[PDB]
RNA sequence: UGCGAAGCUAAGUCUGUUGGAUAAUGGCUGAACGCCUCUUAAGCCAGAAACCAUGCUGAUUAAACAAUACUAUCUUUUUUGUUUGCUAAUGUAAAAGAGAAAUUAUAUAUGUACCGGUACAUAAAUAAUCCUAUCACCUUUUUCGUGAGCUGAGCUGUGAGCUAGGCAAUAGUUCUUUAACAACAAAAAAGAGCACAAACUGUAGACGACUUU
RNA sequence: CCUUCGAUGUCGGCUCUUCCUAUCAUUGGGACGCAGAAGUCUCAAAGUGUCGGAUUGUUCACCCGCUAAUAGGGAACGUGAGCUGGGUUUAGACCGUCGUGAGACAGGUUAGUUUUACCCUACUGAUGAAUUUUAUUAUAUAUAUACAUAUAGUA
RNA sequence: AUUUCACUCAUAUUAAAUAAAAUAACUCCAAGUGGGCCAUUUUUGGUAAGCAGAACUGGCGAUGAGGGAUGCUCCUAACGCUUGGAUAAGGUGCCUAAAUAUUCGCUCAUGAGAUCCCAUAAAAGGUGUUGGUUCAUAUGAACUAGCCCUGAAAAUGGAUGGCGCUAAAGCGGA
RNA sequence: UUGUUUUCACUUUCUCCCCGCACUAAUGUGGGGAAAACUGGCUUUAUUUCUUCAAUUAUUUUUUUUGCUGAGGA
């Protein structure tokens, strides 16, 4: 079912799962196109595991932005945040996972004085 | 394809499942159909199997190769001490079957009767039937009037007296004997008169009368298909043993049918056998219960040395023509035809 | 499908007729007969002061119209059976073995013996309102009489059919009880 | 459909049409109680329907008849089985619909004192041409092995006598109420009397 | 090797129903079709080792049920609530007036009164109907029906009314109208025995189970 | 030649059950070229029963005999983790015919290992809890109630 | 015959019509394939076959969706993800969304009948009923064809898909 | 070898008469006759809100209550 949050339409949630991954442990849920011969899912039999197709693609005006209507940009130190000085309204920042606590604090304070929102602002504290 | 040679199936499917009986006591599946003309009367009794003897009797069958000769017949002795009538149950007819309206009790019931309600009577304090026997006669008569008004089948709860027998068991056997006979009011009065007194075999039955016996057969545990259903033994060369049924079904249906004989419980089955004739009703009081007019010897029924595995028959008894299902000491229900 | 078709029956003199929702009661000096025609779509009109009964059928197809005359004949049979009792005269014929007839329970329950010398008793019970008696003029006769033609004729048929011959040539072993004639009293 | 429970007098109805109507009601969620099931009618002769039931009786799993089609002879159970066949009983919702139905032979204690309804689109009097054969479900059941027909009949005559007494009392009370009302109609103000007279009260 | 109780056991002994409704067939009355016709119309009869019952076996095959005996602190009204694994505590397959008991026939019924019949009424879109809803409060004039306590009977409460009077509602335009039923917890107020095991048994038995003391 | 050649154990008999009816006998009928007796044709009918042996691996057959009758069929040519292994159908060997020969032979003969269930289900017997959105063919001093009733343990 | 000069034969609708005709033509390199099968119509061998062999076209294969209960091939219709609308095939008593619709006939079956493929039925019969036709002084015949009946027997218990349906929920129409 | 022309036979009765004369499905009836003319049909005048003005088609113009949708940002 589609979900609408303002101008943001997500044509589908509950991402596609690999056929028979539910009942086989060696089959991981990551999607694989069933090549098969009599493959049910490949033949598009009713009531089973529909395949992804380009028709589900989201509107390209709102394709990559987060629930805050801003594109995510991942930063590793304070110097990667300079471009946002004049993109603060359309980009939000996210600190990379392997950034230590000092660089994290410095990034948070620099983003705050640049008034750029931070996604994972309360991590490692 | 078809069987090369036909032969009837092994055993009857009308006695299935050949499982152990629920109870030790024989249970009347159905009482004789009530005839409104006859005066009210009891239809059933309970005794205990004592053993078997044989008797000599003079045949009176014209045209029979025996006719005027004296033949020997096997007889079963059933020790029938008098029961006690203790209660009354009324049944009415509903589309769902017979429904009990109520059961009323006598004013006094024996400890032998109360014992049947206990698994551990010895260590209990025997409180059963202690405060419900002080009901006023007003409500007793009210219930009896309702039974007379609405009920169509009357039964009398009566119990045996095992203390009069050599049995080790002390708790009485209880059943209900259907009162067949006159109107509902006449049945009510007939059982009300003898609501607490003894019921001897003589009141229920007569000599030379054909009756039916209901009892549980002698048990044998699990038996093979050969001894349980009578199937034929396999030839001596059979690889994995010969005491079995070879083919237990065709390929299709891809199942075993319930009609195929298998191993399982044999004996301890409930059986109702018809037409056992009463040859003699021997009385406890008389000293020549086993005497005849051609014997004139003073002797009682108990064989010299006691009844094997049973004891001595010190009470009323009846001599039944033929054999009766069950072991010695087995409770045996006798029913009118 | 004809729009309306009727038939008229005349009521004789000493007969009282009551018809309610095609249930007919005919009373006469030989008793009362009843008959329900509620299995037929019929408009029955009884004229009492001018006698006669008219049975009319609206929108009758030939299959249903065939029953108008049947009902009328049944009514006239009730009339005649109530004014003069129906009487079936029966003869018991026999070749070598005479047939012994005994009539009991007030001219019902006729029992015959010695049918082909069988020395076994065959008895038939008369239908309600039917009497069986021996004729006073000719000996091998039997009178089956009563007010209801169905009951009387059925009793005659029962007497005839209770005495059939088995495992023989039926066209040579002719003995049995046969309806000789039908009349009234 | 919108009542808490509908009590249906099954006397004189045709079995299949009654079952269809009951099935739709139960699926839509209406609890119904079917009384006097022994008086249900089936089109076709008694012998023809008896042949149908014999064909049904000859039907059993030959490996184990206990598992087989349980045949059931009470006419109430015959109606219940027909309704179940008109129903998706193997689903949860279908099972709920099936269990919302109660069938009786005769009229037991609660249902003899409540209003009984009738379905016009299922009476024999409206659905069968008179010149055609039909059978009575109680008679068919008795020929098939029920043997409680006469008992239900005598219970019904007793119930009818009780009902007739009740009806006499009700008619007398209605007459008394009518007389009280017609006396009171002259004691209300003429405007109220005029309104009631105008609208038929 | 003889004999061999007991117990098992057949080769030994005992026992193994009668009703309904039908088929075939033969018939009854009887039109179609003036006659005839078992009906190849309506309406009936008799009828078979068949059928269905009866009788018998099971019935944790109905996850079925009844009557009885005895017993477990236990049992009834009001208020507030159910916002170490636990020790206060909530669920609806369906409240919104979930309103409605005569019986029957369908080519007719039902009531009444006399003796199935006769006569007279009633009903014939029958639920297309009827019944039930709002007049709050409080004060006064009072009338008629039910309950406590008192003695067929006085009084108080209650329900339904009559006369006259003056007294309220207000949340900004609706977001389910929180309205039913059943249960549960806390607190107040009133009253109210067995079974298993064990030992024994052997009518039982692979073990359970069963019969017993 | 459609399915099975990374195998569906291939004849018969024995054992055991069930089914069909196109009924052999038994039940009750109709017809006859039907006197009786016996019999033949035929209907409803599948409830009951359809056997002992000699020869042959045999099915079939064919005799002896009993019977009331010794009907015909199906169920993976019912039935091999049920047996048996006589036959067929490996490897030894013999004969006849065929072949130069190795060898062949719906030509005969003799000898030749028959595996596994403790799993699921079915079936047979044996213990056994739990069962409220569940059940009720009533319960109440000629009279109300489903807007109701119903605990649980033992017996 | 060729070559060069002349003159000029509709075109402003195009030397007949129509054309999502240039989505053309051509070249190069290369994959897979080279067991087919089915339906309609035609057709050979065969007693026949879900048999064997061919012709045309469409399919299945390679392909789901709605319907035909079910079904590789039948009918509708071919497929990005959605919201509304309206339909096809086929249905509207319940299962099952929609008619116990309306209107007119027929049919009673003691083994009724009930959606192409499709899940068998014939010769021969009937004084069942319903219409027609042609001969006979309202009769008798002889035909005809609708529905119904006989002909019509098989093996686990059973299948218009089930229930059931007869003032149809059957058959032929509207 | 087409037209044209002609004859009778076609209606309602809650009418009369006769026969059956109560016979009907009937508050009527069957059979056989006479009658005008209500009914029915036709012609002249006035009218269409007493009443009718239809149906189909072509060609036009509105209307009741309502479901879903709102791309874009010049």
């Amino acid at each position: 079912a589609v979900k609408k949050v303002g101008k943001i339409i997500k044509k589908r949630t509950k991402k596609f799962t690999r056929f028979q991954s539910n009942r086989f442990m060696r089959v991981k849920p990551a999607w694989r196109k069933p090549r098969g011969i009599d493959c049910r899912v490949r033949r598009r039999y009713k009531g089973t595991n529909l395949m992804p197709s380009i028709g589900y693609g989201s509107n390209k005006k709102t394709k990559f932005l987060l629930p805050n209507n801003k594109y995510k940009y991942v930063v590793k130190n304070v110097k990667e945040m300079e471009p946002l000085i004049m993109n603060h309204t359309k980009y939000c920042v996210q600190i990379a996972h392997n950034v230590s606590s000092k660089k994290r604090k410095q990034i948070i304070e620099r983003a705050k004085q640049m008034n750029v929102s931070v996604i994972n602002a309360k991590a490692r504290l | 394809s078809h069987r090369k040679f036909e032969r009837p199936r092994h055993g009857s499917l009308g006695f299935l499942p050949r499982k152990r009986c629920k109870r030790l006591r024989g249970k009347i599946r159905s009482f004789p159909k009530d005839d409104k003309e006859k005066p009210p009367h009891f239809t059933a009794f309970m005794g205990y199997k004592a053993g078997m003897t044989h008797i000599v009797r003079e045949v009176d069958k014209p045209g029979s190769k025996l006719h005027k000769k004296e033949i020997v017949e096997a007889c079963t002795i059933i020790e029938c001490a008098p029961m006690v009538v203790v209660g009354i149950v009324g049944y009415r007819e509903t589309p769902k079957g017979l429904r009990i309206l109520s059961t009323v009790w006598a004013n006094h019931v024996s400890d032998e009767f109360r014992r049947r309600y206990y698994k551990n009577w010895y260590k209990s304090e025997k409180k059963a039937f202690t405060k419900s026997l002080n009901v006023p006669e007003a409500t007793k008569n009210c219930l009896l009037k309702r039974i007379e008004k609405y009920c169509t089948v009357l039964r009398a709860i009566c119990h045996t007296q095992p203390s009069k027998t050599p049995l080790r068991m002390k708790k009485a056997h209880i059943m209900e004997v259907q009162i067949n006979g006159g109107s509902m009011k006449e049945k009510l009065e007939f059982v009300k008169e003898m609501l607490e007194k003894n019921l001897p075999v003589s009141t229920v039955f007569n000599p030379n009368e054909m009756i039916d016996v209901i009892s549980v057969t002698k048990g044998h545990g699990t038996k093979g298909v050969v001894s349980r259903y009578g199937v034929k033994r396999l030839p001596r060369k059979t690889h994995r043993g010969l005491r079995k049924v070879a083919c237990i079904g065709a390929w299709h249906p891809a199942r075993v049918q319930f009609q195929i004989p298998r191993h399982g419980q044999k004996g301890y089955f409930h059986r109702t056998e018809r037409n056992k004739k009463i040859y003699r009703i021997g009385l406890k009081t008389d000293k020549n219960s086993a005497s005849t007019d051609a014997d004139i010897t003073e002797k009682k029924i108990t064989p010299m040395g006691g009844f094997p595995h049973y004891g001595v028959v010190n009470e009323d008894f009846l001599l039944l023509k033929g054999c009766v299902a069950g072991t010695k000491k087995r409770p045996i229900t006798l029913r009118k035809n | 499908k004809t729009i309306v078709s009727t038939q008229k029956v005349l009521i004789p003199e000493g007969v009282k007729v009551a018809i309610n929702a095609r249930k007919v009661t005919v009373s006469g000096k030989y008793g009362t007969l009843r008959r329900s025609f509620r299995h037929l779509p019929i408009d029955i009109r009884l004229n009492k002061l001018k006698k006669y009964i008219k049975v009319v059928m609206w929108f009758g197809v030939p299959d249903s119209l065939a029953c108008i005359r049947t009902v009328c004949t049944h009514l006239k049979n009730m009339f005649t059976g109530v004014t003069k009792k129906f009487l079936y005269k029966m003869r018991l014929v026999h070749a070598h073995f005479p047939i012994n007839s005994n009539i009991v329970d007030n001219n019902t329950r006729i029992e015959i013996r010695n049918y082909l010398g069988e020395k076994s008793v065959r008895f038939v019970k008369a239908l309600p309102g039917v009497v069986i008696e021996k004729s006073p003029n000719v000996k091998d006769e039997i009178y089956v009489s009563g007010a209801d033609i169905e009951n009387v004729s059925l009793t005659a048929a029962l007497i005839h059919q209770s005495v059939l011959c088995r495992n023989k040539d039926i066209r040579k072993f002719l003995d049995g009880i046969y309806v000789s004639e039908v009349t009234t009293v | 459909m919108y009542k808490k429970e509908y009590v249906i007098d099954c006397k004189g109805h045709l079995l299949g049409r009654l079952a269809s109507l009951i099935a739709k009601e139960l699926l839509n969620g209406q609890r119904i109680v079917a009384v006097r099931c022994e008086d249900i009618n089936i089109s076709g002769s008694l012998y023809r329907n008896k042949l149908k039931y014999q064909e049904f009786l000859r039907l059993r799993t030959n490996t184990n008849p206990k598992k087989g089609p349980l045949h059931l002879r009470e006419p109430s159970k015959i109606l219940w089985r027909c309704v179940r066949g008109m129903l998706p009983h193997k689903t949860y919702k279908g099972q709920l619909a099936l269990k919302k139905l109660k069938v009786c032979v005769g009229m037991p204690y609660p249902y003899d004192k409540k209003k009984k309804y009738v379905l016009p689109s299922a009476l024999r009097a409206f659905r069968l041409k008179k010149h055609r054969r039909y059978c009575r479900l109680g008679t068919l059941s008795s020929r098939v092995g029920w043997n409680y027909d006469t008992l239900v009949k005598k219970n019904e005559v007793l119930r009818k006598q009780v009902s007739k007494a009740y009806y006499k009392k009700k008619v007398n009370n209605l007459n008394e109420k009518k007389e009280i009302k017609t006396e009171a109609l002259n004691l209300i103000n003429p405007e109220q009397r005029q309104v009631l007279e105008n609208f038929g009260y």
